[PDB]
């Protein structure tokens, strides 16, 4: 459980002298929440898509959830630094890291810590490891930092199928969640994950990460109505305007292929419009609960990754568990999904693939040109509250149809 | 018992604004016809406001179709009439006129209008029914058959009306998007069960909305599931106690009973702070507990046994001695006692804060040497009862007891004056006051005090050690301070309890350390200097005695070491107070614990921790003085059933207990108390500088030099805001406010350990969903504040007679109303005026010196024009009305009272706005007078119409339209209708629920409603009584 | 997690007993030395370390000892940070000695109260390690004299190769000498300055004392 090392990264800054933020966005951070626990943040996520993501500091969810890892990355160099440094801003409510304070008088010496591009070892600060119960909540937040900053894309999610030796306990239980989104679920996870100093009972364990197969199965094509987990899929409602929002759905149609053993994929998402994804999201916020327990295949080999996050420690490698990461843009997925549809015979193209792909366009185009066009004013001025990212990125490229066919054969 | 009031249910609109009709037009005109009129015409009730001088006003609930009233609703009057009063609520105190209210009070009042704005908002939209209309009106659509009031439908659904006219109003909505009426889809898959909720495009108001939503998400993320409750449950029950897993599917289970350790801890301290300097308020529940424990017990106190047993030693009736009638008499023949004993036990569990303390009673009353017996007997009880108190000092006084009692026959290592030979062992409760003697045995000569340094080696050497136990459950946690998650520790050794039947096992802890003492005594009345002076006879009783009673067959000892653990769990679980433990000591010297302390408050930053808390802060150590002689009777009879089968036993006994629900219910609270806390805090700190970043919105908003005084004035009022809300009469935050000043909510969780080791504990806290909807509130408030008649900018008095519609509410602010102005003069000064020197006309000193007619452009700080009213109707007001001095007055934002006249003739505004003029006093000032003509559907001719006051800022917002139901807006033109206000219904592109804040509140779109059973969690599973 | 407490775990690092195990001491004190009141986790410290530098000196390379580090690692109770205690002060010998090193006059096969107590003496001292180490992990010595096999718990080094002498070499086992010796003050290069060797003379004087005359 306590993974010694348990080493998070802190994210770089976009050819950038500071940590991405201004002074005025970190103010507003620290100052006015206080709290260094996902409480806040979640309660933004959690509002069922309805609100819009936009305002004049946090442009996205994700925005947030970028701001929140710097906030993080720039804020935890003073505590964890060497000899202990805080000031400007933050000097820390308590040794053990209670709340976001604004510099506490008579205190100056312990500096502010400018660095650079840095993980760190959470563990080989006395303090830190000390406090093994109070660190284990920040850790999950942590996690989550660092499974974002790793890469310059949308989250690197993981995911988990062992096949055969399934509950009977999970079953039941799970039964009775039928009828919410992803999102709701998610949300009481990470509050329980959390709220007790983290448990070897792979219960809570377990049943996430079948969830994400089953969402990410549902997703892509592989699970529907008529091909299900022993019932279990997921139900993209209102056929319409993109917003098809991912329910739990039990129905009895077939029980899928059962695959060999030990199914392990890890996705990433290639296009900036992830931002505006809920679905995506969420499930990369269980994966990291997932983490928290397990020590995953050492990650996401540097291959796929910028120049300042290889050879990081003993995350990413060359010779091990998922060496390439399953990648996608969002838009080429869904008609991805709706081709297995069809390859089934489930439904006729005729109307429904034409419209919902004519609305996945539309959908493509706001998002695209809204995160551009936010993107212009950080693209200018001293403050970042947002992923960073080029005309180019957004390209139907990025081994989208991979990913697809590697999560198909998965469910063999 | 007062349970908090989560649960509160909306049905029928979600919105806390009303569309407004102000003023319909009765037949307007003769050569015509009223188009207005049509209306009644074709019988139908327009769905929407249709006549002249429409409006949107403030009002909490006012669409609220519910059965459940909160009670704590905001509402407020058409701009039209006088809203003065929602504005003066607070702190207005001292300026008793009607009329007026006091500018500087604003903020802090409008602050609270919104905190209950979103308190008498929090509500579970819940659905109804649904109808399948097909028909002509409706496109088969999906509307909400309210049971009851048709009218509601029309109002909530425009879309459903028919166009008879070709109006302003038919119009716009003959250019909306029709579909998006009623219910899109409803969400349920299970086959024969009703939905869990329904989509439905309704009138409703995206900012409450947000405000229901937000909570809705608070109480789902407190909602737990059938298997977590088993959990809970089973590992509460620590097997002993049984409930039925049922294997069914989850029926839309809301629970919101579990909370985080975190709230259980500060409802803790809030607690012990509410708990006022007097010892004894921990002694009524550490009685009840003890009642509670006793009635719960499969044991027996029969001490009548005991005397059976000493009755069997036969002696020569010669001997004065009698032992056996001494202790007897004693020992307060009773058997009700037992208080003294069972308080022992349940204060082990508590010694963080209520503790037993050795009694000067019991207590060798003589003193003297080693003449009397009975003085020997009184520290065999002393030396047994000890170990049992949760006195860290206990081993002290249990050697100084006797230490005392050898005072002459030799001489011993005493201290000071202080710590003399003769003072009693009772003062010897503090680490620094621990006896050299005591502390090295091994130099107090073993030739010449042999017998009392024996007992102090045996004190070292077979003194009790503490041990550790587990209760509660691992999912949650424990709201142990400050002590690790679920593990309790006892004092006593913790021997594990097996399922199986009786026995008296006397390899107990407890065993050996009464027989080592009888021995001890033994030896005592065996040595040779004693035996020599004493009849032979009587020391062989003496011993016969000593002995028989350490043969005795005492379960006590046994029940100690394996029983008293898992009771205690038992207890912990559904205990009124749970449990305080602060590190239990042994003998340890360099580490005793001198108090737990509590911190509400620092000043500024102060850390002072050890070196101030110790004298300035509130020490929290209550003390119980418990009674020897009870304690000792129990420990030496104890027994308990012939047919002893604890498993059994204890599935029984403890079944009721578990059988309360109550205690679940006290994590709701807990809950409110901290988010009481956070929205305290972050409400004060917008009216005081406070050590905390919070959002400041408001600062514009003119507020007075906020004190400590006022405060603490305002948090009251918050406080008991929230009390009122969900339904509470128990005290919640009250506590601190009685501490003379609550303005800085820095709290601590403290302790002291004599060798200045303070454990300072700091909760930061969790997310506020509360909190963050307020500060929304906030946010749009900034812009959306007309629609609260409040209104923006300063005003300039100027002569304006003209022919024509200048509104006043809409002013295109050009004139040189800055600073940097042309002839645009500033007076702030106090008092200062030129009366009339050498012909010249009484004249003001500007700012900087220079005296100026009055006449002009005069800038005025409201203020300053407060302070010196009278003057200024004398002098200036003259030239206001009938000359020229364009009169700037900086107000910021203020409130206004509307006026509706007849275009068509001639008015002048000057009476109203002398009566405006005259009534501004020092301490108050009364709302605008906006005086407007109304606008006119046909082609009339011109009035003189004379006004005055024009403001810096556009205040038309709130303004829902003019006309309607007519064919042609002319003379006194408006606009109408904002399409902003329905987005997704207006126009086909946007898909209702996108990013409206702060910009404009929204008015129609998708609301979500839902079906939510309360299931009791006793009902939930199924009972197993068979335990 | 178990164990919520901070009396002392010494959990072995080497060959343990019959398993992976671990020594945790009883909360008492022991008063058998002057003026110490001690728990047991700083007698078996000294103890175990005690023999590790005995078995320094006699160290072969061929001959097969029974455990190379005979040593035990310390978990619970360092909340200390400085080296302000026994038990604090235990650990730095205890990772010297691991390291490699080597006492002057060695125990004696079952160490006296005296020498105990003289040894401890001199411990309670100052001056202060150049190897620390994190709590986490052992650390013995980066310069690969010291045998270190793969141990369970103890990664390897200190992690930060600084820079210091070191080498390899056995102690002679020379006897009490019963005879004052003689010393040929050979001279280094630095040069004190007249009033300060006189000062420090003074300073370390035994004299003044009484002088045995003899003959003449």
């Amino acid at each position: 459980m306590a993974q010694r090392q348990f080493f998070g990264l802190t994210y770089n800054f976009y050819g950038q002298p500071a940590p991405l933020f201004d002074l005025n966005d970190l103010q507003e951070l620290a100052g006015c929440y206080a709290r260094p626990w996902t409480s806040r943040f979640s309660h933004l996520a959690i509002s069922t898509g309805s609100l819009p993501v936009w305002s004049a500091r946090y442009p996205s969810v994700a925005s947030r959830n970028i701001v929140v890892n710097t906030l993080l990355g720039a804020h935890l160099n003073p505590f964890a630094g060497g000899q202990i440094t805080s000031h400007q801003g933050i000097t820390w409510r308590d040794p053990v890291l209670s709340s976001l304070a604004p510099v506490p008088a008579i205190q100056p010496p312990p500096v502010w810590a400018v660095a650079e591009n840095v993980l760190l070892d959470s563990n080989n600060y006395p303090t830190y490891v000390l406090n093994l119960s109070s660190m284990w909540p920040i850790n999950q937040d942590v996690h989550i930092m660092t499974m974002w900053a790793l890469s310059d894309q949308g989250p690197i999610y993981h995911l988990e199928v062992p096949v055969d030796p399934m509950p009977a306990a999970t079953t039941a239980a799970l039964m009775a969640y039928t009828g919410v989104p992803i999102a709701h679920l998610a949300q009481t996870a990470y509050r329980f994950a959390g709220q007790l100093p983290q448990s070897p009972d792979s219960t809570m364990v377990s049943t996430i990460r079948w969830l994400s197969a089953i969402w990410f199965g549902s997703l892509t094509g592989r699970l529907n109505r008529s091909r299900t987990c022993n019932g279990f899929y997921f139900e993209f409602a209102k056929p319409a305007l993109n917003p098809d929002q991912a329910v739990l759905k039990w129905n009895d149609g077939a029980r899928a292929a059962p695959p060999a053993a030990a199914q392990s994929s890890y996705i990433r998402c290639i296009s900036p419009h992830w931002q505006h994804q809920i679905v995506e999201v969420a499930g990369a916020l269980m994966s990291q609960s997932v983490t928290a327990v397990t020590g995953l295949p050492a990650l996401i080999d540097e291959a796929t990754l910028p120049a300042w996050s290889q050879g990081v420690a003993n995350l990413t490698g060359n010779g091990q568990g998922v060496v390439p990461c399953l990648d996608y843009n969002p838009v080429p997925m869904a008609a991805a999904r709706h081709l297995q549809w069809r390859q089934d015979g489930l439904i006729t193209a005729a109307q429904e693939a034409q419209l919902n792909n004519d609305y996945t366009a539309y959908a493509l185009t706001i998002e695209r040109h809204l995160t551009a066009m936010l993107v212009a004013n950080p693209i200018a001025a001293g403050r970042m509250p947002i992923q960073p990212f080029n005309a180019a990125d957004f390209g139907q490229a990025g081994q989208t149809a991979a990913a697809v066919a590697l999560a198909q054969a998965m469910f063999v | 018992a007062n349970g908090p009031e989560l649960i509160i249910e909306d049905t029928g609109l979600c919105t806390s604004f009303m569309l407004l009709d102000n003023i319909p037009s009765a037949h307007l005109t003769k050569e015509l016809i009223g188009f207005t009129w049509f209306m009644q015409m074709y019988q139908m009730t327009p769905p929407l406001p249709e006549g002249a001088v429409n409006r949107i006003v403030c009002m909490t609930n006012w669409a609220s179709l519910g059965d459940e009233g909160r009670g704590l609703e905001v509402r407020l009057p058409p701009p039209t009439d006088s809203s003065v009063h929602a504005y003066k609520t607070v702190l207005s105190r001292g300026y008793i006129d009607n009329a007026q209210f006091n500018p500087l009070a604003l903020r802090s009042n409008v602050l609270l209008m919104l905190l209950q704005f979103t308190l008498s908002n929090l509500k579970i939209n819940k659905s109804s029914t649904f109808t399948s209309d097909v028909t002509t009106i409706t496109s088969g659509r999906m509307i909400r058959a309210f049971e009851g009031r048709p009218e509601l439908l029309a109002l909530a659904y425009p879309g459903r009306a028919v166009l008879p006219t070709q109006t302003k109003n038919a119009q716009f909505l003959s250019t909306a998007i029709a579909d998006r009426i009623g219910r899109l889809d409803r969400a349920n898959l299970i086959g024969g069960e009703v939905s869990a909720m329904v989509e439905c495009m309704e009138l409703c108001d995206a900012l409450t909305l947000h405000i229901r939503e937000t909570y809705i998400m608070l109480l789902r993320s407190m909602h737990q599931d059938p298997t977590q409750i088993v959990q809970i449950v089973n590992e509460c029950a620590n097997n002993l106690l049984n409930s039925t897993i049922p294997i069914s599917l989850r029926p839309t289970i809301l629970c919101p009973w579990f909370a985080s350790s975190e709230d259980l801890r500060l409802q803790e301290v809030m607690h012990l702070v509410n708990i006022s300097s007097n010892t004894a308020a921990a002694l009524p529940l550490v009685e009840a507990l003890s009642t509670l424990l006793r009635s719960v017990t499969p044991l027996v106190l029969d001490p009548t046994v005991l005397t059976n047993a000493i009755t069997t030693i036969s002696e020569s009736t010669t001997q004065t001695i009698s032992p056996i009638s001494e202790i007897l008499r004693l020992l307060q023949p009773m058997g009700n006692d037992y208080a003294a004993f069972w308080k022992c036990i349940a204060s082990w569990a508590y010694n963080g804060l209520v503790t037993t303390v050795l009694s000067e009673d019991a207590f060798p009353d003589s003193s003297q040497s080693i003449t009397h017996l009975p003085s020997m007997w009184k520290c065999l009880f002393l030396t047994l009862a000890g170990p049992m108190t949760s006195d860290p000092h206990s081993p002290v006084k249990v050697f100084m007891a006797l230490a005392n009692l050898l005072a002459q026959p030799e001489p011993i290592a005493i201290g000071v004056p202080g710590m003399h030979q003769t003072t009693p062992a009772s003062q010897f409760s503090h680490p620094g006051v621990w006896p050299p003697g005591f502390l090295n045995p091994q130099l107090i000569n073993p030739q010449q005090a042999p017998l009392l340094r024996a007992f102090a080696e045996h004190i070292r050497a077979n003194w009790p050690q503490p041990s550790e136990f587990g209760y509660g459950s691992t999912l949650q946690g424990s709201a142990n301070l400050f002590i690790p998650s679920n593990r309790m520790v006892y004092p006593w050794p913790n021997q594990p309890l097996p399922r199986l039947t009786v026995a008296p096992t006397y390899d107990s802890a407890m065993s050996n350390w009464i027989s080592t003492t009888i021995a001890f005594f033994i030896r005592v009345v065996n040595s040779v200097n004693m035996t020599a002076t004493v009849n032979d006879l009587t020391r062989r009783t003496m011993t016969g005695v000593m002995t028989a009673m350490r043969q005795v067959k005492t379960m006590t000892p046994f029940y100690i070491q394996h029983m008293c653990p898992t009771e205690l769990s038992v207890l912990a679980s559904v205990t009124v107070t749970p449990p305080f433990q602060v590190p239990f000591t042994r003998l340890v010297q360099n580490d005793v614990i001198t108090n737990v302390l509590v911190a509400r408050v620092d000043p500024a930053q102060r850390g002072d921790a050890a070196v101030d808390i110790r004298a300035t802060h509130a020490t929290f150590a209550a003390a119980l003085p418990v009674d020897p002689a009870a304690i000792v009777v129990a420990m030496l009879c104890g027994q308990t059933e012939t047919n002893l089968i604890p498993s059994h036993h204890y599935g029984k006994a403890f079944a009721p207990l578990f059988a309360s629900n109550a205690m679940f219910t006290r994590n709701q609270r807990a809950v409110i108390t901290r988010e009481a806390f956070v929205c305290a805090r972050s409400a004060v700190a917008q009216c005081q500088d406070a050590g905390f970043l919070v959002p400041r919105p408001l600062d514009a908003l003119r507020q007075f030099d906020v004190t400590s005084a006022a405060a603490a004035e305002i948090m009251h009022a918050v406080n008991d805001a929230f009390k009122t809300a969900f339904d509470l009469d128990g005290a919640l935050l009250d506590g601190l406010a009685l501490y003379g000043d609550p303005r800085i909510a820095d709290l601590s969780a403290a302790y002291l350990q004599y060798g200045g080791n303070v454990v300072r504990e700091h909760v930061p806290p969790g997310p506020s969903h509360i909190h963050r909807a307020l500060q929304q509130v906030e946010s749009t408030f900034m812009a959306e504040m007309n629609l609260f008649n409040v209104a923006r900018g300063n005003l300039y008095l100027v002569q304006t007679a003209t022919n024509g519609n200048w509104s006043p509410m809409a002013p295109v602010a050009a004139p040189p109303f800055v600073r940097g102005g042309p002839n645009v003069r500033v007076v702030g000064r106090f008092g200062t005026i030129v009366p009339r020197p050498n012909g010249l006309e009484p004249q003001l000193i500007d700012d900087g010196n220079v005296p100026r007619d009055i006449a002009g452009d005069w800038v005025y700080p409201s203020d300053v024009l407060q302070v010196s009213v009278a003057v200024f109707r004398d002098y200036v007001w003259p030239m206001v009305k009938a000359g020229r001095t364009r009169v700037l007055v900086e107000l910021g934002h203020y409130v206004y009272t509307l006026h509706y006249y007849d275009p068509q003739i001639s008015l002048d505004e000057a009476p109203i706005l002398e009566e405006w003029l005259s009534k501004i006093n020092p301490a108050g000032i009364p709302p605008v007078p906006f005086c407007i003509p109304i606008p006119q559907v046909y082609p009339c001719i011109t009035a003189r119409r004379v006004h005055y006051a024009f403001t810096s800022e556009n205040n038309n917002d709130s303004l829902f339209s003019t006309n309607a139901a007519s064919i042609d807006t002319a003379f006194g033109e408006n606009a109408a209708v904002s399409p902003l206000r329905w987005p997704g219904l207006v126009d086909p592109n946007y898909r209702v629920g996108t990013n409206d804040l702060p910009n404009r509140i929204t008015l129609y779109n998708s609301l979500y409603r839902y079906n939510f059973t309360y299931p009791t969690l006793d009902g939930i599973m199924y009972v197993r009584s068979a335990t | 997690a178990n164990l919520a407490a901070g009396p002392t775990v010494l959990e072995h690092f080497d060959s343990p007993t019959y398993g992976p195990h671990l020594l945790l001491p009883q909360t008492g004190d022991v008063l058998g030395y002057s003026s110490s009141l001690i728990s047991q986790a700083a007698l078996l410290m000294v103890e175990s370390v005690m023999d590790a530098l005995r078995d320094n000196a006699n160290a072969s390379a061929s001959t097969a000892v029974t455990r190379l580090d005979q040593s035990y690692h310390p978990v619970t109770s360092f909340d200390p940070s400085t080296f302000n205690t026994l038990l604090q002060r235990a650990t730095n010998l205890a990772l010297l000695a691991v390291q490699g090193v080597q006492s002057e006059s060695a125990i004696p096969a079952i160490p006296t109260m005296s020498d105990v107590r003289s040894f401890v003496a001199r411990l309670m001292a100052e001056g202060d390690p150049q190897q620390w180490f994190p709590y986490r992990v052992d650390q013995i010595l980066y310069w690969p004299e010291s045998p270190f096999v793969p141990p369970i718990g103890p990664f390897y080094a200190p992690f930060r190769p600084v820079n210091f002498p070191f080498t390899t070499g056995s102690y002679t086992v020379v006897p009490d000498a019963s005879r004052p010796l003689r010393l040929l003050p050979q001279y280094r290069n630095a040069t004190i300055t007249v009033q300060q060797a006189d000062d420090a003379y003074e300073d370390t004087a035994l004299s003044p004392l009484i002088t045995t005359h003899g003959f003449c």
